[PDB]
RNA sequence: CUAGGGCCAGAGGCGGCCCUAACAGGGCUCUCCCUGAGCUUCGGGGAGGUGAGUUCCCAGAGAACGGGGCUCCGCGCGAGGUCAGACUGGGCAGGAGAUGCCGUGGACCCCGCCCUUCGGGGAGGGGCCCGGCGGAUGCCUCCUUUGCCGGAGCUUGGAACAGACUCACGGCCAGCGAAGUGAGUUCAAUGGCUGAGGUGAGGUACCCCGCAGGGGACCUCAUAACCCAAUUCAGACUACUCUCCUCCGCCCAUU
């Protein structure tokens, strides 16, 4: 809680930062490349296999 | 005991060197207060059986081992009972306590004298 | 303690450079006459690794070198009496007043006894010269000068 | 067998030469230019009930120390108190620039018991610059016999070292304090 | 199998702050110790709190406690004279040092202002110790002396409110046999040749412009070493010098 004083911290962020490059960007610090070189077996996943992402930037405006 | 009598004649012509740099140019002390560093550095890292009265005449502070006798300051006083000697010099203020007095002559007797009746060969 | 004696210095200023040299020369005497009295043997010729062992575990502060090979031409052809001694320098005095620091970096020194004339490689001869009489000296590296 | 080495270097600074009848009448000599003058000094200082005071006659330690430390032309005169007056007048030697320090071993007490003053001066000097005192004291001060100092340079250019390593053993100590730890 | 978790005991948590979970990580500031050719407000290395244990010989009173060694002092005990200020009377101590001046010295005591109301922190004043300078009287009013006890002090030794080392502020508990790493091999592949440009340099009989000159063009040399991946990443380490940003030192020559 001290710590997310400062930055944002989502709940999957310690998540992502267990295994993944978490870098600070124009807004909060998100996950730029992964630990483990998979460069094609991301695109050998996004094919035919299954992968997802984490979306959380996507700000909403809710009008009445 | 032969390598140790060796650095003995190390020892004793640093220590005259600097008696040599003292009696040579006043107020300008650096060769000898080099010297006596370099005399205690030898004494602290090979630590061997120095004498006593020597030693402390020549104050451990920095380093003076000719310079408070007709430089800085030797007086007496007396403090609280018995007088006392204040050795004092003028390099890095600090203070020396020695006690000279006629009742206590054989504790001025029992580190120095044994030694000189007591030599054996 | 130590920051606290390092207030005035214990080095050398610009006051000790005009000290007339001449009355430094009873330090080349007492050298001299310690030198004769250590080793205490002159004439027919005997074991020159005594030698080596004298040059090694005597303090060579207040003793007579000059350059002999150096990688700056400019530091050869420079003697003296020597006066201070650091970590990878040393301080000597020359003639008519100016003094000198030469490091102990790649180079060699020519010291000349009463009798005799030694080369001393300046490379391995560092680190608060105290313990070089103390203990650890080894035998590694050679020196191309 | 513990035995085990010591650099002791005590270079024995020997006194002035026992010239016992020499001494014995250049004190009485002082003692007559003494008691020639008179006893102003006393009796400006006690105030019973200063022309002589103007002497800087140091007295003690620590007066002839400050008196012979600056730059002054003076004379010294000191006795052998206990045994330990080496430490003491270790200064004396030491601060022989343009003074002289006479060192009478058994007669100095005999100098201060017949004049008129307090107890029984161990140490003492006289500041007397450029004023006339006594000449023939002035006359005395190059006829007494001058210490030579080869301790520092002893100004002529020549030195002399010498080996004293000391056997300490620790039967000597053991038997002589009898002492015992477990 | 969310180990941003739980269990017995503990109530201790490695100078402080900030970031990360890659917390044997990095940055800043304060102190201590050691060393260093830039006077030093400089740089490098190590450490920060608490509790326990230890530290050649000799010396010294004590290396952790106490006693045995000496010196100085008495809101305590005791003895004698009692002759208790008589010309300021007597006794002790004092040039071997009584006292006077000075204070960005002390983990000491008391008063005392500010923040604050646990340990407290900071400007000041009074006594003791400490250092510097110059020297004559200070104590008590019935007096004197030793003995026990209490407090303080001591020259040594590499060491004496110390420093150094070691241990301790927790332990235990969680795997998936199925495709194939912007190189993925394992009886162990991958920096091969040529030419022009990059950079460090030299020379010019080339071209354009008119400030003696500037810019482009042509040719040659140098572009190395350390070393080699088998799952990856973060951080720390050690081995570097074709190469770039700074703080520098010494020596030589000039005005
Ligand atoms: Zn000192």
């Amino acid at each position: 809680n001290r710590r997310q004083k400062k930055n944002i911290w989502l709940e999957t962020h310690i998540w992502h930062a267990k295994r993944f490059h978490m870098v600070k960007k124009w807004g909060y610090c998100l996950g730029e490349r992964p630990t483990v070189k998979s460069h094609r077996a991301c695109y050998r996943a996004m094919t035919n296999r299954c992968l997802l992402q984490d979306l959380s930037y996507y700000c909403c405006l809710e009008l009445k | 005991p032969v390598k140790d009598r060796e650095a003995f004649q190390r020892l004793n012509f640093l220590y005259q060197a600097a008696h040599c740099v003292l009696a040579q140019d006043p107020e300008n002390q650096a060769l000898a207060r080099f010297y006596c560093y370099t005399e205690r550095t030898i004494a602290k890292r090979l630590v061997l059986r120095r004498d006593p009265s020597v030693k402390r005449t020549l104050c451990r502070g920095c380093s003076s081992l000719l310079v408070p006798g007709l430089t800085c300051t030797q007086r007496q006083r007396r403090c609280r009972g018995q007088r006392w000697t204040v050795q004092t010099c003028l390099t890095c203020q600090r203070s020396q306590r020695f006690l000279n007095d006629p009742g206590h002559l054989l504790w001025g007797d029992r580190p120095e004298a044994q030694l000189g009746s007591q030599a054996d060969s | 303690l130590s920051a606290r004696q390092r207030r005035e210095l214990r080095l050398f200023d610009i006051k000790p450079e005009q000290q007339r040299y001449s009355l430094f020369l009873p330090l080349h005497e007492l050298w001299k006459q310690y030198i004769r009295d250590l080793c205490s043997g002159l004439k027919p010729d005997t074991q020159p690794q005594m030698i080596q062992a004298k040059l090694l575990k005597a303090d060579l502060h207040g003793a007579i070198i000059s350059v002999t090979k150096s990688k700056c031409p400019s530091y050869v052809g420079i003697t003296g009496i020597l006066l201070q001694e650091t970590k990878h320098i040393f301080k000597i005095i020359t003639k008519e007043d100016r003094l000198k620091v030469i490091p102990k970096l790649n180079c060699v020194f020519t010291v000349e006894t009463d009798g005799f004339i030694s080369y001393i490689y300046g490379s391995k001869f560092q680190l608060r010269s105290s313990e070089r009489s103390a203990k650890k000296f080894k035998a590694k590296g050679t020196i191309d000068l | 067998l513990v035995v085990k080495t010591s650099l002791n270097n005590p270079y024995i600074i020997r006194w002035s030469a026992l010239e016992s009848e020499d001494m014995h009448f250049i004190l009485q000599t002082l003692e007559d230019r003494l008691k020639a003058i008179g006893l102003q000094k006393i009796e400006d200082k006690k105030k019973k009930n200063p022309a002589h005071v103007r002497k800087q006659l140091a007295i003690g330690v620590n007066e002839v120390t400050r008196a012979l430390e600056r730059r002054e032309l003076l004379l010294v005169l000191v006795c052998k108190s206990v045994k330990p007056a080496m430490i003491t007048s270790h200064l004396i030697q030491l601060s022989l620039s343009r003074s002289v320090p006479a060192c009478q071993v058994p007669r100095l007490s005999e100098r201060i018991a017949p004049v008129i003053g307090l107890k029984c001066v161990l140490a003492l000097a006289f500041k007397k610059n450029t004023t006339d005192f006594v000449d023939e004291v002035r006359a005395i001060i190059p006829r007494v016999p001058s210490l030579s100092v080869p301790w520092l340079q002893d100004r002529i250019e020549d030195s002399g070292e010498n080996l004293e390593t000391e056997p300490l053993e620790s039967q000597d100590r053991e038997l002589l304090d009898t002492s015992f730890e477990d």
